[PDB]
């Protein structure tokens, strides 16, 4: 028994229109594509907004009317049911003024912005949503005391829903003060962006946020809102991608980061891409090499970036020490980012991430762990990001003491408690 | 890093003294090789054409006509020119070591008949490399379908990754 968004990754579709395509409508064309999400094992869908809201205009702007172009309050429903039951959840994105510049309204207007959200709030919760997302919180006067409230509201009407706030921000502290006025809240940052992605930095980032959140359930993102693969170099994708399913806390992804899609180009109107279900909605990539870059073409390609999400995704939801378990840093060579997941006497999870474009020695020092956590003379590797090594030695037993790593190449190792 | 290795561009030669506009218009895909999807569903891959439109400012505007889900669908890209001609690029250059990582290199032609083409594609440390056997015609003879073979091998490629697409006329005709 935890909390539902413990269970899994999370999943945010900004744009229903872009996400389904011309093909059907927004909400109504959602629900045809649960099946795929399912192969995904995510827990929760982070939709919209999906409100009407007229630029800039607060008294044109209601937060419980769908755009009639997206669909009814009847196609959402019908939405909510389905996802329900494949075990999926739906987070409401509520950030009110979404098509304009500032996403809150004038700082002096936050407080009528407030009563409309209060009265969202309740409308919603009844309709059936499991939780709700608030983003460029830091473009909001006083966000500490209002998303207290917001907790408070959804609170006192049920217990198990979720809040995710978001920001710009990539400052530990400004990101803390946010976490801390409110309780069991998900915070999507920047954080993991703002980076030289050396693994002495990757692993200062992670081991510092750790010891300043202490026990509290954090989330792990790259951004609010945007796409992996805008924020990411290249070469570290499949890296990143498995530091965030393996670090303790719930990962929070973007449709097309299991794809690794770009957004607009630095030279277009910011606007979200089209999910590439087949060559019928893809942009900037011609043939032969777009056969590999849509959902039909990465489903069957053992190399591609959708079945390794697939695969860790897999392992995050059924594996107890990956579901809730401890953290501890061990001592590696320099810009070699390793650390174990733990619970009880369950299988432990031994991560290995080599950060620079180079063979290198891991050098594990396990000296200062708990008692009863000791690394083993080999264990099972379940996944290599190295796709040459995965076809060559997953599932294979691999020597620790003189374990070497590929250059950008990320482990993930299994070894059993014994007694 | 692949699971099938790439070749070196040193081991990839470049067409003499490229006519880019000899090269223009319609070309037919008659051969398809290289380490990533040979395949768009469950059969063998189809047919399909590419129309390279040299624009004033002397790169491709290059459509890729496509028959998918019993419909035509048009796959518009711009192919701007790199160090020599008949090298091109494709989207935005970030580095100048990552300036090859996405390259067109046209190998051979006699633009009227047929032509070889190689594409270099990098994904996460890893390089996609094909080779596109283009002709006018849908057809073309034993000799130049072997040549292609020969060609393929040459670059590390296995006889089961080298493809003849299966002719179609839906959308490919015009």
């Amino acid at each position: 028994v935890q909390r539902w968004w413990h269970k899994g990754a999370l999943y945010r579709i900004g744009d229903l229109q872009a996400f389904v395509g011309r093909d059907a409508g927004g909400i109504a064309g959602l629900k045809s594509h649960l099946e795929y999400l399912s192969t995904l094992k995510v827990k929760g869908l982070v939709l919209g907004p999906i409100h009407k809201n007229q630029k800039d205009e607060i008294n044109e702007t209601d937060l419980k009317q769908i755009n009639p172009t997206l669909g009814s309050q009847e196609d959402f429903k019908d939405l909510l049911q389905s996802a329900k039951k494949k075990s999926i959840h739906i987070i409401l994105d509520l950030t009110p003024n979404y098509q304009g510049q500032n996403a809150w309204f004038l700082p002096a207007q936050a407080d009528i912005v407030a009563t409309k959200m209060k009265e969202a709030l309740s409308s919603w919760l009844q309709d059936g949503v499991d939780g709700f997302q608030f983003r460029d919180v830091g473009k909001l006067m006083n966000a500490p005391l209002y998303l207290a409230e917001w907790q408070n509201i959804t609170k006192n009407l049920s217990e198990d829903r979720l809040l995710i706030a978001g920001t710009e921000s990539s400052d530990l502290q400004q990101i803390v003060n946010i976490l801390e006025s409110t309780s069991d809240l998900l915070l999507t940052s920047s954080y993991l962006s703002n980076s030289t992605f050396t693994g002495e930095r990757t692993e200062s980032l992670v081991t510092r946020f750790l010891n300043a959140t202490g026990s509290q359930w954090c989330s792990w993102s790259v951004s609010q809102a945007g796409l992996l693969a805008d924020f990411i170099p290249d070469h570290l994708l499949r890296l990143y991608q498995l530091l965030l399913f393996t670090l303790p806390g719930t990962p929070v992804f973007s449709y097309g980061d299991e794809l690794g899609l770009q957004g607009a180009l630095p030279g277009q109107p910011a606007k979200a891409p089209l999910m590439p279900w087949n060559e019928s909605s893809i942009f900037h990539i011609p043939r032969p090499v777009s056969l590999n870059m849509t959902v039909k073409g990465q489903n069957e390609d053992p190399g591609s970036l959708l079945t390794q999400f697939r695969r860790l995704s897999d392992l995050r939801g059924k594996e107890r020490s990956l579901l809730h378990g401890d953290f501890h840093a061990l001592s590696s060579s320099p810009d070699l980012f390793s650390y174990i997941r733990h619970w009880d006497q369950n299988e432990r999870y031994l991560v290995v991430l080599n950060f620079r474009d180079s063979g290198r020695s891991a050098r594990l020092g396990a000296s200062n762990l708990p008692a009863g956590i000791s690394l083993p003379a080999s264990a099972k590797l379940l996944l290599s990001t190295d796709s040459a090594r995965q076809s060559r030695e997953e599932d294979t037993s691999l020597k620790l003491e003189n374990l070497s790593l590929n250059p950008y190449e990320g482990l993930l190792l299994q070894f059993p408690f014994v007694a | 890093s692949d699971l099938i290795p790439a070749p070196p561009l040193s081991k990839v030669p470049l067409q003499q003294n490229f006519q880019d506009n000899q090269f223009h218009g319609k070309w037919y895909v008659v051969g398809l090789a290289g380490n990533g999807n040979l395949r768009e569903d469950k059969d063998p891959l189809k047919m399909y054409a590419t129309i390279y439109e040299l624009k004033e400012d002397k790169s491709y505007n290059v459509t890729d006509v496509l028959f998918i889900d019993k419909k035509c669908h048009y796959l518009i890209n711009t192919f701007v020119p790199g160090s020599q001609p008949g090298e091109f690029t494709l989207g935005s250059i970030k580095s100048t070591l990552g300036s090859t990582s996405r390259l067109v290199r046209v190998v051979s032609t006699n633009y009227n008949q047929h032509a070889m083409v190689f594409f270099k594609w990098v994904h996460q440390n890893r390089e996609w490399f094909y080779i596109t056997l283009y002709g006018r015609t849908k057809e073309l003879t034993s000799e130049l379908k072997e040549n292609f073979i020969r060609f393929s091998k040459s670059l590390g490629l296995p006889e089961n990754h080298i493809v003849f697409p299966v002719p179609i006329d839906q959308c490919i005709d015009g």
